[PDB]
């Protein structure tokens, strides 16, 4: 996350870190059930001789705050047993960029490990709404991934403006969240993590999934996220959540 | 450095088939969608097909949909194009090309890019007529002259790249036989012109001198 | 399917001149417009992307501007090595579509052609054909007309010209006219004459063999 700040300990208990063998943190995910994580499909495409599409090559860390303290009380380490990328994921356009990850062994709820609620198909997060991206991704373009989990307050942008800022690249599955003055944005290695909508009432829904951007934190180029509501029935159907 | 080395091509009878290859080096191949782009003789550039980095998604221009197939092997760092049902109008030079990425240090879709690196191109000639080697013929004093071959291309050198300066190798002209013909003179105040015609596997090095 | 249209189809300009080429898209394309440079026998080379962004390592005299449907490539100060076909491409939608190309040739001080003549090798005369090869070396402009004369005798429809691409260092051409006759027609005439008329030539030089 660019232009964000340190999360407070245990403030985002659904945020997960996905480590690939030999690489440390690579992608984000979201705890939705004791057995299931929601992440971005494009994180599990074989690349550079490494088989990212292969569950066995991944470790998931839950209740993690600080990448240099993975043995902290609260952290739960879980192997994956399955990866289910959306069948319409297109790695050329990034359309339908969502995936479900099955844990080998169930997460255990705690002060540091708690699930986030899924939105109904009908759920709407209107233009101008202040929401949240979290992650351990780079803190600048071409920079270094945060050790402490980062949070960024960003605002929904309307789909007409979105399509205009990113012509020929925005599909109905996508939403722009951010600012036109850039500055605060998702970046590399935030992908697959939660876009979190925190309501004034205390309820917390997952608006979307970190997908892509044209660079990070650039003027007129806000991050693009997969819209979660569209996938409710696809999630119920394949996971049972 | 980033390289795209192509192979394949040649003469194929109409309705036949061919597989073009592009071997990539110097960058992470698998992270890059790729395209094949073609250029008819004396004509412009036409985009032909594209493939995402994974091989997962493929696109084709209408004039070629269904007859061609783009594919890739990320373990060999190579891009392929299978051409079938070949017509006359498919005759062209085929380049492979890598997309220009504005912000490569974050991953994202690659659908909005022009092309930053290109292979060297591969000539494909679709025709019924059969391959035929050339007849070298030194010129007096200077020469020489490469006559009656098919198809293109014929390459020419002098004393194995000794003469680099002074040399003009002319654009081949279609004789109203059918077959092509060119002269390649170097200039001039005891030399051999290395002719090479890969389609017919012909190779000459006829010497030029006034006896 | 977006149509890209380029103006002019070709042009001629002097070293140091400012050159301006225009590209037109049939529908808007935002800024997703590129400019390539293609040199003879070579692959296209990316000059400009997103309308006005200059590829790194590309010289500063190349520049683009425009938006929507209407785009211009400028070369601020033409150099000889800038001889090429220049292509615009839309990089927004599939199929990516190229303009039809603007040929930029360099316009140069007049230079007279070095005329040579070659008579057919015996080898080729021995298998039944005669090829007379007349060479015009390193001239400008491209216009010439060279005429064949057998026994002081026009030819018509038995010769073929072949001009080299413009030279990237000094902007000259080379030309080759070739007369082909049967050894039967060749063997029965004695004067074989090449006569070049060029601008750089005050009055036709004719070089021949008997």
């Amino acid at each position: 996350v660019v232009g964000g700040t340190d999360a407070d300990e245990g403030e985002w208990p659904w945020q997960v870190s996905l480590h690939a063998l030999g690489q440390g943190h690579i992608c984000g995910a979201s705890l939705i059930s004791p057995n299931w994580l929601v992440s971005a499909a494009h994180c599990y495409i074989d690349d550079r001789g490494f088989r990212y599409s292969d569950p066995t090559q991944w470790t998931a860390f839950l209740g993690l705050h600080d990448q240099s303290q993975r043995s902290a009380p609260g952290v739960q380490e879980r192997r994956l047993k399955r990866i289910i990328s959306h069948p319409f994921f297109n790695d050329f356009t990034f359309d339908y960029d969502i995936a479900l990850l099955e844990l080998e062994k169930p997460a255990e709820y705690s002060s540091m490990v708690r699930p986030i609620s899924l939105p109904d198909a009908s759920h709407v997060f209107p233009a101008g709404k202040a929401i949240w991206v979290t992650g351990w991704g780079h803190t600048q373009y071409g920079g270094t991934g945060a050790l402490i989990l980062q949070k960024g307050e960003i605002r929904v942008i309307n789909q007409t403006t979105c399509e205009n800022l990113l012509p020929q690249q925005i599909t109905p599955r996508m939403m722009c969240v951010g600012f036109l003055s850039g500055g605060v944005d998702s970046c590399q290695g935030d992908s697959g993590g939660p876009l979190s909508s925190v309501e004034a009432d205390g309820r917390i829904f997952q608006a979307g999934v970190v997908s892509w951007g044209d660079g990070c934190a650039q003027r007129n180029k806000p991050g693009v996220y997969t819209r979660l509501p569209l996938f409710r029935d696809w999630i119920k159907e394949n996971t049972g959540v | 450095q980033v390289q795209l080395v192509q192979s394949g091509g040649g003469l194929v009878k109409p309705g036949g088939s061919l597989r073009l290859s592009c071997a990539a080096s110097g960058f992470t191949f698998s992270s890059y969608a790729m395209s094949w782009v073609r250029q008819a003789p004396g004509k412009g550039l036409e985009w032909v097909s594209a493939i995402s980095g994974s091989g997962g998604s493929t696109y084709y221009a209408d004039s070629v949909k269904g007859r061609f197939t783009i594919s890739r092997d990320n373990s060999k760092n190579t891009l392929y194009l299978q051409m079938s049902s070949l017509r006359a109008e498919d005759t062209a030079v085929y380049y492979c090309a890598r997309p220009y990425l504005t912000y490569p240090q974050r991953r994202g879709p690659q659908n909005v890019s022009p092309f930053d690196n290109w292979g060297q191109g591969t000539m494909v000639t679709v025709s019924s007529a059969s391959t035929k080697g050339p007849s070298v013929f030194p010129l007096a004093p200077l020469g020489c002259l490469v006559k009656d071959y098919f198809p293109e291309p014929v390459t020419v050198s002098w004393n194995s790249g000794a003469l680099t300066s002074g040399v003009h190798t002319f654009p081949a002209v279609l004789q109203s036989s059918g077959l092509y013909s060119l002269s390649s003179v170097v200039t001039v105040p005891t030399y051999i012109c290395n002719v090479n015609h890969k389609p017919s596997n012909t190779k000459v090095d006829k010497k030029v001198e006034p006896k | 399917d977006i149509q890209m249209t380029q103006s002019p189809s070709s042009l001629s300009a002097s070293v140091g001149d400012r050159v301006t080429i225009t590209c037109r898209a049939s529908q808007g394309i935002s800024s997703y417009l590129a400019w390539y440079q293609q040199k003879p026998g070579k692959a296209p080379k990316l000059l400009i992307y997103a309308a006005s962004s200059l590829q790194s390592g590309v010289p500063s005299r190349f520049s683009g501007s425009g938006s929507g449907t209407d785009f211009t490539l400028t070369i601020s100060s033409l150099q000889p090595e800038d001889f090429a076909v220049y292509y615009c491409q839309q990089h927004g939608n599939l199929p990516y579509t190229f303009g039809d190309g603007t040929k930029v040739e360099i316009k140069r001080t007049v230079a007279a052609p070095s005329v040579f003549i070659f008579p057919p090798s015996d080898e080729q005369l021995k298998s039944g054909t005669a090829s007379v090869v007349c060479l015009l070396n390193n001239f400008y402009p491209r216009e010439a007309k060279v005429q064949w004369k057998v026994d002081n005798a026009l030819q018509s429809g038995n010769s073929q010209e072949s001009v080299t691409e413009q030279d990237s260092k000094d902007s000259t051409y080379s030309l080759s006219s070739t007369l082909t006759l049967s050894k039967a027609d060749y063997e029965k005439h004695k004067v074989y004459a090449c006569e070049v008329t060029h601008q750089g030539l005050s009055s036709p030089v004719t070089k021949s063999f008997n």
